[PDB]
């Protein structure tokens, strides 16, 4: 009982009632979001996508958090050429919990 | 209010400091390049030097004279 859907350019396989982290979305932390772009739905019986994105499959998900990822330190260094550079990055992420998976 | 006065924008530049790190830009000789006479401490050529060629103020002939009546 799991489904495959495309959210932020990268596909996720999520089972019922589990939390999945995906790219930042323009949704407030206390609102449900829709994912009608369901790549595949799996159950005891198997249903595939003759046309991409099934026919009526949707996924109900609730936003939980809108935090930032772990800091990543970017170092660029040229050997013997008197060039050093430092940078930091924290990627924005959105935690969402899957509430319901349709057929 | 003595701790609220500020100068006009662009009045100060903070100057250039040489040889203080890589990220500061002009470090490691502070913008005077690699070896050479100009890179040395106190190096350089005097005014009018052309590297040995006859200077312009020597190739040309002196002309005229100064009139004392012009100053009065």
């Amino acid at each position: 009982m799991y489904a495959v859907f495309q959210s932020g350019g990268k596909q996720h396989r999520v089972s019922e009632g589990q939390t999945v982290r995906l790219e930042k979305l323009d949704i407030a932390t206390g609102e449900t979001v829709e994912f009608a772009e369901v790549l595949m739905i799996a159950n005891g019986e198997e249903v595939k996508i003759g046309v991409p994105f099934v026919d009526g499959g949707v996924i109900k998900a609730e936003v939980v958090a809108h935090g930032r990822g772990e800091k990543v330190k970017i170092v660029k260094f040229r050997r013997r050429k008197h060039y050093r550079k430092q940078q930091g990055h924290r990627q924005w992420f959105t935690d969402v919990k899957i509430t319901g998976i349709s057929a | 209010r003595l701790n609220t006065l500020s100068p006009a924008e662009g009045s100060k530049k903070a100057g250039k400091r040489l040889g203080r790190g890589i990220g500061s830009g002009l470090g490691k000789t502070g913008g005077r390049g690699h070896k050479g006479q100009k890179s040395r401490s106190g190096g350089g050529v005097r005014r009018g030097f052309e590297g040995g060629q006859m200077p312009l103020y020597r190739r040309l002939p002196k002309f005229g004279f100064t009139s004392r009546k012009a100053a009065i």
